[PDB]
């Protein structure tokens, strides 16, 4: 069926122009029209854009968009960017196959700040849980921004999903951003694999920690 | 004017149903397209449920099929959304909102009701603590902090050394497992030579079992 | 508000619901005209797998008035239908189905594999042709292409071809699937418009101060029914000082009297404030259930108790009444 | 409303923007066109007089009024084969009678003669004796100099 995706992290300074992207695939995006709504933490979305170049009342100019047909994609640019601007931007279209799809949404910020990188640790089962039959690996991201990281596990070369949760980025008491995510192994699969470790990444460069049984 | 209210929200237990409403005014029902949008937490928007504008018609996602009903009443001035054998999958914020026409956009949105799916009694939290190894703490810098595990309901608040040690503390969002539990960690921020010569005790505050726990993080 | 009855739909059901559709290289075309353009049965269909309007967005559409609307229809591969669209270029954009960079209207389409199926060679396309279409043109001649440099001479041959190919159209083929399109072109000319979307119209009310829309006219005031009748051609009635008199309703072609919403000035009757600040309210020519309730000639009196013994007037109020 | 080819001599035996399909006899039409409209007007009634154009008073209803937007300079009128009047009409001011019914049932041209005049000025179909001023004379300049 008819699917929309999008770029996780997507950032730019104030005052400039960012543009935010959402792609299809399995149908054409081109053949209906493409929605763009904003959330802001805390409440519901709101169309900032509808029908490829519209926009409701309430909504400056500095919102527009179009839909590159031969790309089967369509964006919106945001100028003069606000740090109000700051939010969760969802595209949406129709299909026959899918009837109202929406893509899984961009996180927009805008660098009223300085950047960092994240400070990645990973730290092994304990004693005291191997002993009640549990092996949870916990990935602790901190200290980083723009506030949108990726953050995956593996055992050995080969990634793994089972028993994987995370969380989002949330603001720290230094105005950076620290998140995380646990792998939840029973001890028997942690001891299955020589080592296993969490990779994060942030903008393009990441960030890997291993640890093991011993 | 147009507002719309939500509510039915709250806590249910696997394989089983509520009904979500949202009442509104400002418009004539029977004029518009009425939707349901769900979002779980920490994911994007999709679609739910799509009812016409005289009842005459629904429509639904694929996940939600042969579970979920959505209805209307036009003299009542309210969309309603049956839910039957929710799964744990299910948990997420369900959004009403108005639609001009079909393919057009969601005009308006309402706040968002949260329903949660879990089989999980009130429980407090077992807590085990995550020692940095050498590896990272021949850096020069180290990190270390605890693991908040199979508790429920949220949330759980963590401090260090009964609120002595706030420089270099965060505590981390829980996440929900499939078991129906919480869990969520902690960590302090340490200069790598004081590992060995300073205390750190985490304070695990569970207050829905009157639960609290201590415990001391060590270097590995 | 209240419009007559519709009882002349545009035929888009026509066009959509047809047995048999066109060549794309042989589009149809039919003009709408004269018509109620009802476009609730176009963008509230669940069944079309396109639908976008490059002109004016379906919101407005269904209040708008056009001199013209054409229905242009054809059946192409659903790869092609991406190419039923102003600026796009391709075998189809430019050999069959042109559309001008400025185009005003909305292109539907829809999979119609469960019928336009077998092959079925009967749909085609045009291939080859010495230059491209020119918007909303159409070419069906079926003079061999000459692709090189030795003359055809009307057979195929070496660099020569039948300008035309069919489409290989199966019911197991989604790409490749045949898919029904229309394409709705709407414009207005200097000439009156004659196709207008349905207006729609509230209950009247009667005997009560309203604001109205009848057809055309406009105005306030209280409808009644009318002793009163017109001629079959007649629409409303006007009064010797050129004021509107009464309206023939649109769809019952009953006839309303039309009154203007009472009012009148507001007098206080009152013994002098030496003796007493005690006061009666009169409130001029206007009905006692507009407004010790009195009604009199001279307005609906209120707070003076009437009686039936006649005296020698002090405060008068008119009419006879003091 | 199509581009139709005609004869020079076209008759009866015994693309299009519009299209619409439904002596004793005296036919009365009006055709006008006003902002792309044209109007018609007919009124059909009884006659005893065989030889000449009826005396008589009557008002045309108007009978469609249709959104064709067609430039109208020369019209031909179309017979069967094995009389009819034109006249032309102008922007003149008339006083016009209404009865009970609203139908109309006499008329004044307030430009035919000086009665008519005082009439019109009047508002009345009657006029009692006297002196009434019904129009200005101002004789105009014929040369520069
Ligand atoms: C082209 O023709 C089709 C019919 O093949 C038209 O489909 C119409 O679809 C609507 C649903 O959106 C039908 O309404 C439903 O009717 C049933 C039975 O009374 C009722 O139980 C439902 O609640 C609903 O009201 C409608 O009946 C159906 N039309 C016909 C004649 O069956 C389609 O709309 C046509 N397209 C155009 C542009 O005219
Ligand atoms: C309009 O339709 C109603 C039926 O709903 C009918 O009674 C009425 O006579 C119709 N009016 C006209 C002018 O056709
Ligand atoms: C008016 O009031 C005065 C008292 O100030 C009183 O003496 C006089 O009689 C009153 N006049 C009348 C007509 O009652
Ligand atoms: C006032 O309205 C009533 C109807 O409720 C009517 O019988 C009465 O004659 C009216 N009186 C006047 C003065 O209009
Ligand atoms: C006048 O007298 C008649 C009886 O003859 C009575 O019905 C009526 O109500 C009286 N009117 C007033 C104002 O007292
Ligand atoms: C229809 O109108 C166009 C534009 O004026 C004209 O070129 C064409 O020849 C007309 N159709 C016919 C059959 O003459
Ligand atoms: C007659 O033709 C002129 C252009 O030469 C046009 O402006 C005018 O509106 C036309 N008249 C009618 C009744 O269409
Ligand atoms: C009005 O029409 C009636 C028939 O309903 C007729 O008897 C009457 O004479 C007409 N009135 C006039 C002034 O012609």
């Amino acid at each position: 069926n008819f699917m929309l995706t999008q770029p996780h992290s997507v950032s730019e300074s104030p005052g400039k122009t960012v543009t935010i992207s959402c792609t299809g695939s399995s149908g054409s995006i081109a053949s209906n029209y493409v929605q763009w709504y904003q959330q802001r933490p805390g409440s519901a979305p709101t169309t900032v854009i509808y029908e490829d170049n519209q926009r409701p009342s309430g909504v400056p100019d500095r919102f527009s968009g179009s839909i590159d047909s031969s790309s089967n994609s369509a964006s919106l640019t945001i100028s003069g960017l606000k740090t109000e601007d700051e939010a969760d931007y969802y595209c949406q279209s129709y299909d026959s196959s899918n009837h109202v799809v929406f893509g899984g949404g961009t996180k927009l910020t805008v660098l009223g700040q300085p950047k960092a990188a994240p400070s990645v640790t990973l730290f092994p089962p304990s004693s005291e849980e191997l002993q009640a039959n549990k092996a949870t690996l916990v990935c602790l991201i901190s200290d980083f921004y723009p506030g949108a990281v990726t953050v995956a596990w593996k055992a050995d070369s080969s990634p793994v999903k089972a028993g994987v949760e995370t969380t989002t980025p949330s603001k720290q008491s230094n105005n950076k951003y620290a998140a995380s995510s646990y792998l939840s192994l029973t001890p028997e699969q942690w001891k299955s694999h020589r080592s296993y470790s969490c990779q994060v990444t942030h903008e393009g460069s990441t960030v890997e920690k291993t640890v093991a049984p011993t | 004017e147009v507002q719309l209210v939500e509510s039915g929200g709250g806590l249910v237990q696997p394989g089983g149903s509520l009904r979500l409403s949202c009442a509104a005014s400002g418009f004539t029902f029977s004029s518009y397209w009425m939707n349901w949008v769900r979002q779980a937490p920490g994911k994007g928007l999709e679609w739910v449920a799509n009812i016409k504008q005289d009842g005459s018609e629904k429509y639904y996602v694929d996940s939600v099929k042969g579970r979920f009903t959505i209805s209307r009443d036009n003299a009542k001035n309210s969309l309603f959304l049956q839910m039957n054998s929710l799964r744990a999958e299910d948990t997420a914020v369900y959004y009403c909102a108005r639609v001009w026409w079909l393919r057009g956009s969601f005009d308006y949105w309402g706040q968002g009701t949260l329903v949660t799916v879990s089989s999980a009694s009130t429980k407090g939290p077992s807590v085990f603590p995550l020692a940095p190894s050498s590896k990272s703490t021949s850096g020069g810098t180290a990190a270390l902090g605890c693991l908040v595990k199979d508790y429920f309901p949220e949330p759980v608040t963590v401090s260090w050394n009964s609120g002595a040690l706030t420089s270099g503390v965060h505590t981390f969002p829980a996440v929900l497992q499939s078991s129906g539990l919480y869990s969520l960690s902690s960590v302090v921020t340490v200069p790598s030579s004081s590992l060995g010569t300073q205390t750190y005790i985490c304070n695990v505050n569970h207050k829905p079992s009157n639960t609290k726990v201590d415990k001391k993080v060590e270097p590995k | 508000v209240r419009f007559p009855n519709i009882t002349n739909l545009c035929p888009f059901g026509e066009v959509f619901n047809a047995t048999r559709f066109a060549s794309v290289y042989a589009w149809n075309r039919k003009r709408i005209s004269n018509c109620v353009a009802d476009y609730s049965v176009l963008y509230n269909s669940a069944s079309f797998s396109t639908f976008k309007c490059y002109g004016v967005s379906p919101t407005k559409l269904n209040d708008l008035c056009f001199t013209n609307v054409y229905a242009d229809s054809f059946v192409i591969r659903g790869d092609e239908v991406r190419q039923i669209a102003p600026g796009q270029t391709g075998k189809i954009a430019d050999y069959n189905y042109k559309l001008p960079d400025d185009f005003t209207g909305c292109v539907i389409a829809w999979n119609s594999n469960n019928l336009d199926s077998k092959g079925n060679y009967n749909y085609l396309y045009r291939l080859f042709r010495k230059s491209n279409l020119k918007p909303f043109e159409r070419d069906i001649s079926t003079e061999i292409y000459q692709a090189g440099s030795t003359p055809c001479n009307g057979v195929e041959g070496f660099n020569c071809y039948f300008p035309l190919q069919s489409y290989g159209f199966q019911p197991t083929n989604v790409g490749y699937q045949p898919y029904r399109v229309v394409v709705l072109s709407f414009e207005l000319l200097h000439a009156p418009a004659t196709v207008c979307g349905p207006k729609k119209s509230t209950n009247l009310v009667k005997n009560k101060c309203v604001n109205f829309n009848f057809n055309g006219l406009t105005g306030t005031g209280v409808l009644t029914e009318s002793n009163k009748k017109f001629l079959p051609f007649q629409q409303f009635g006007r009064d010797i000082a050129d004021t509107t008199d009464a309206v023939r309703d649109p769809q019952t072609l009953e006839i309303l009297d039309i009154t203007p919403c009472s009012f009148g000035g507001v007098s206080v009757i009152t013994p002098g404030t030496n003796t007493s600040n005690q006061v009666a309210v009169l409130y001029q020519d206007v009905n006692c259930t507009e407004v010790n309730v009195f009604q009199t000639r001279a307005g609906c009196l209120i707070g003076a108790e009437h009686v039936n013994n006649s005296y020698e007037c002090d405060i008068p109020i008119g009419a006879g009444i003091c | 409303v199509c581009e139709f080819q005609f004869c020079n001599d076209p008759f009866l035996g015994v693309n299009c923007t519009f299209e619409y399909v439904s002596f004793k006899n005296l036919r009365e039409f009006v055709f006008k066109n006003i902002d792309g409209y044209f109007k018609i007007y007919s009124k059909h009634t009884p006659i005893n007089l065989v030889r000449d154009l009826p005396q008589g008073f009557s008002a045309l209803e108007p009978l469609v009024d249709l959104p064709i937007g067609i430039n109208i300079t020369r019209f031909q009128t179309l017979l069967a084969l094995h009389a009819y009047y034109v006249g032309y009409l102008q922007p003149r001011t008339f006083l016009l009678k209404y009865n009970e019914n609203g139908t109309i049932t006499d008329a004044v041209d307030c430009a035919l003669d000086p009665l008519s005049e005082t009439k019109c000025t009047l508002k009345s179909f009657t006029v009692e004796k006297g002196i009434y001023q019904t129009s200005n004379f101002r004789v105009q300049p014929t040369e520069s100099i």
